[PDB]
């Protein structure tokens, strides 16, 4: 019962730790990591599941507190993605408050600024850690994951990017910017002459990106090659130990090296293929192999799309006599976790 | 307008405009205060958000908002012992600079400005006598202005009788516990209290002495005049729901402005008639994190400015508290007595040392003793030693701790309420 | 009994029996007696037990374990024949 946490607090003197904000149970898995509250244990589950889940647009797709993707309220700060739902707003802040919110427009979210005064919804302090922290003891599994930056402590991203310039990509995500000259992204087509030294004489980066080529071959270089080079390259760009800032890693595969060097690519890169496939009318028009750290990118992957279906559209686009084209629009949406990390800016 | 904010921002670091003619806690024109802490001017609104938020406290035991505007985006905690100042970033990105907040978030031992050993800044300066200046600050709350309380002169030294109190929510009978410590005689103590471990604490602490109503709102103006006349009427209303710091708030004014009310009513039942110049007296008590409004009402229907009385002043913690009352004497400084203790650790027991010098009543900053290197809560003999009570005050019945640490932090700090009642010993009799 | 009790309170019994559960008849209700009553009863000083955040339970079964103090003032008497005094 949702509604009935205003008595149970207010009538009962009852501490707001002791009941599920998410829901209205009793019987409290932890605590909630955004906000003062306790939280139960499958609302815990489906909130480490929508956890850095957005939306296509840029906006994350859950609700921010209880993950209802049903009703959305979306804040009016440019640089913040946090959607809500209806019965959160009323329930938890008192009885006609979501559509005074909805009715304003240009509304902050409790996030942005919490000076409103709040019925019952407290939201907790330094609550970026506490979001770490919940992820690291809660989640089974817990994988590399970083701390999410305040705002302000958000600095432009750079970027490296191996054999497929991604300036467009992120410039589109908003990511890199228009109107520089000096350029955030550094684009490399020939790796084959470099050395740590010259990784390290073209700047610290924040993001790494590498993919192999498509099908119509540029070059006749094993598609082996390529991942090695990325595993170099990667191992020359990461940083000097000690640092606390966040650095990401994303190779990229078109299907174009077979299973046994996919299964090496899959030893040294540390985890198991991501598939993510672009299906229109139900029909699999394309896929794509990822290997990456960034959050979120392992609840994108498609276990339905299966190995040998892969070999035939393998087999089909081959034998085509198209040009072809990098399948951008299936790595663009695995940038968006970086919002939450990095400088954003559109126009 | 926020970028006409910040516009005014620039223009008076270009020298175009004085920082004393802007109000720098949201960039308003209508300059009429000016900021007590720091430099700037203030409008009345930011006055009242002031008010209602500057003592606010986090379960934390940090600032529920930030020091400059009340308000503010994400705060920025203060790494001194014993502060709990908060300074949000968009006032840091101001008044220190838009590049020097987010490097001194990297410095792991930050200090807040109120707590720069250094004190002088490049747009932001500490004014000097800011105490003096928030001491002034509620003597500025003129807004409500009222006539000064009737002074009546003194009856002599022969004539004087036993006080009669009239006490609305008694409590642990804080009050006349007082009244016994200062020596003046009691005729009679009538006391409206509802829990019955406080009834239980007073009936047996105050032995053949009190005499126990029921409900405060079933009290009649026919058992006030049969209660005989009353001397000194006192009360308190609840601040369990009236503070920040119940996370349960949904309201302000349900169930504890109701009480307040009945204390209202009651105080005119027992108000001699005009012509009747006999000695009577009143106090309200209220605390400081409250609504400028709920203020203003409060001020209003007892018809008198309040002095807010912080016990820091006189005991071992933060205790600030609004009275509202008619005794002589009530705004002169408080003087703390050699018996009074000024630092915690002389409160504690034996084996225990405080790392705090004033504890506040509310991984994280929970206990405030650090025991055997183990943090620990203050215990409930100590917290009556905080507050200034005789030692073993609340061990009468077999309660829980949770339930009698509950009870004790409602009550009022008794060297401040000696130092309230002490000048009605010029008006009663003595033992 | 009854000089033991607090004020307010008037025992039915004249003893009570630690080895009508709860021996006081206080404002027409069935209690216990209090930590402090059962301290004066065994003969401790006044709040002997109050020293740290302990709950009643176990500070009530903390007193009951305890020597009987003019027992022990009774036996250990005669000690002042053979030493120091203040
Ligand atoms: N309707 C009511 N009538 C009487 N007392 C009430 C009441 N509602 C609440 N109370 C009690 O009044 C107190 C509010 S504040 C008590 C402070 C008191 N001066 C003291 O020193 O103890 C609480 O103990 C609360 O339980
Ligand atoms: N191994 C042990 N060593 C020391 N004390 C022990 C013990 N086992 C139990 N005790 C304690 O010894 C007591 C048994 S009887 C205590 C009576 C004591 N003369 C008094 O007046 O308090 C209990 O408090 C029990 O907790
Ligand atoms: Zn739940
Ligand atoms: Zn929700
Ligand atoms: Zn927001
Ligand atoms: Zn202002
Ligand atoms: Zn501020
Ligand atoms: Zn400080």
């Amino acid at each position: 019962g949702r509604d009935l946490i205003a008595y149970e607090v207010k009538a009962n003197q009852r501490n707001i730790e002791d009941i599920c904000i998410c829901c209205g149970s009793l019987q409290v898995h932890t605590q909630h990591p955004l906000f003062e509250g306790g939280i139960c244990a499958p609302c815990k589950d489906k909130f480490l599941d929508a956890l850095f889940l957005y939306d296509d647009d840029g906006y994350q797709s859950y609700c921010s507190i209880c993950c209802s993707g049903e009703t959305l309220l979306i804040c009016g700060n440019p640089d913040c993605t946090r959607c809500y739902c209806f019965e959160c707003v009323d329930s938890l802040v008192g009885p006609g408050t979501s559509g005074k919110v909805h009715a304003m427009s240009n509304w902050v979210c409790y996030l942005c600024l919490p000076s409103s005064r709040s019925g019952l919804l407290q939201r907790r302090r330094k609550w970026r850690s506490q979001l770490k922290a919940f992820y690291d003891r809660e989640s089974e599994n817990p994988l590399e994951m970083f701390e999410t930056v305040p705002v302000w402590r958000r600095q432009p991203v750079r970027v490296l990017s191996l054999f497929e310039d991604i300036k467009k990509e992120l410039t589109s995500l908003g990511f890199l910017e228009s109107g520089s000259d000096p350029g955030q992204l550094k684009h490399v087509v020939d790796v084959t002459d470099t050395v740590r030294k010259d990784v390290e004489e073209w700047g610290p980066f924040d993001l790494v990106y590498g993919a192999t080529p498509p099908l119509g071959h540029t070059c006749d270089r094993p598609p082996s090659w390529y991942l090695f080079q990325f595993h170099r390259l990667l191992q020359y760009a990461r940083p000097k130990p000690g640092s606390p800032g966040p650095f990401f890693w994303m190779f990229v595969d078109n299907l174009v090296l077979n299973k046994e060097d996919l299964d090496v690519a899959s030893r040294f890169l540390e985890m198991e293929p991501v598939t993510i496939p672009d299906v229109h009318g139900g029909s699999l028009q394309n896929a794509v192999r990822v290997w990456s750290n960034i959050p979120a990118i392992r609840s994108r992957h498609w276990a339905l799309v299966s190995e040998e279906e892969l070999s035939l559209l393998a087999q089909n686009k081959q034998s085509s006599k198209l040009a072809a084209k990098w399948p951008t629009k299936l790595v663009k949406n695995c940038f968006l976790p970086l919002r939450e990390y990095f400088k954003y800016f559109s126009t | 307008d926020e970028r006409t904010r910040e516009r005014l921002v620039y223009e008076v670091r270009q020298k175009c405009r004085n920082i004393e003619d802007i109000c720098i806690s949201c960039g308003s024109l209508n300059v009429t205060l000016e900021h007590p802490l720091f430099v700037g001017g203030m409008c009345q609104n930011c006055k009242n958000c002031f008010l209602e938020c500057a003592y606010q406290y986090d379960d934390d035991g940090y600032q529920s908002y930030c020091t400059i505007c009340c308000g503010g985006r994400e705060v920025l905690m203060c790494g001194n012992n014993n502060c709990c100042r908060c300074f949000c970033v968009e006032c840091v990105d101001l008044l220190v600079g838009p590049g020097a907040a987010q490097a001194a978030i990297k410095e792991d031992p930050w200090n807040c400005y109120m707590c720069g050993h250094k004190g002088t800044y490049g747009l932001l300066r500490r004014r000097e006598d800011w105490p003096s200046r928030l001491q002034m600050f509620f003597a500025n709350n003129h807004d409500q202005e009222f006539d000064p309380p009737k002074v009546y002169p003194p009856v002599p030294a022969e004539k004087r009788k036993p006080i009669r109190v009239l006490s609305l929510f008694d409590g642990i009978a804080t009050g006349l516990l007082v009244l016994k410590d200062l020596g003046i005689q009691v005729d009679r103590y009538i006391a409206s209290e509802v829990c019955e471990d406080s009834i239980t604490v007073g009936m047996v602490r105050h032995q053949g002495k009190i005499m126990y109503v029921g409900d405060v709102r079933s009290v009649t103006q026919k058992h006030i005049q049969e209660w005989g006349p009353f001397d000194l009427v006192i009360g308190g209303s609840p601040c369990n729901d009236l503070s920040i710091v119940n996370p349960a708030r949904k309201g302000l004014y349900e169930g504890t402005g109701r009480l307040f009310f009945e204390f209202y009513r009651l105080l005119h039942d027992a108000r001699p008639k005009e012509g009747d110049d006999r000695p009577f007296f009143w106090l309200f008590e209220n605390v400081v994190a409250m609504g400028v409004s709920d203020k203003r009402d409060i001020s209003r229907f007892l018809e008198s400015n309040p002095v807010m009385i912080d016990a820091k002043e006189v005991s071992a913690a933060h205790r600030a508290r609004y009275f509202w009352g008619n005794l002589p004497g009530m705004n002169r400084p408080l003087a703390s007595t050699v018996n009074d203790k000024l630092e915690l650790q002389e409160c504690l027991e034996h084996g225990r040392i405080a790392k705090f010098s004033k504890v506040r009543t509310i991984k994280d900053q929970h206990f405030p003793v650090f025991m055997n290197e183990k943090e620990d809560i203050l215990w409930c003999t100590e917290m009556e030693r905080v507050f200034g009570f005789p030692v073993h005050y609340t061990d009468v019945s077999n309660m829980s701790r949770l339930a009698r640490q509950r009870l004790l932090g409602r009550s009022w700090s008794v060297p401040v309420i000696r130092h309230l009642f002490a000048p009605l010993k010029e008006y009663f009799a003595c033992v």
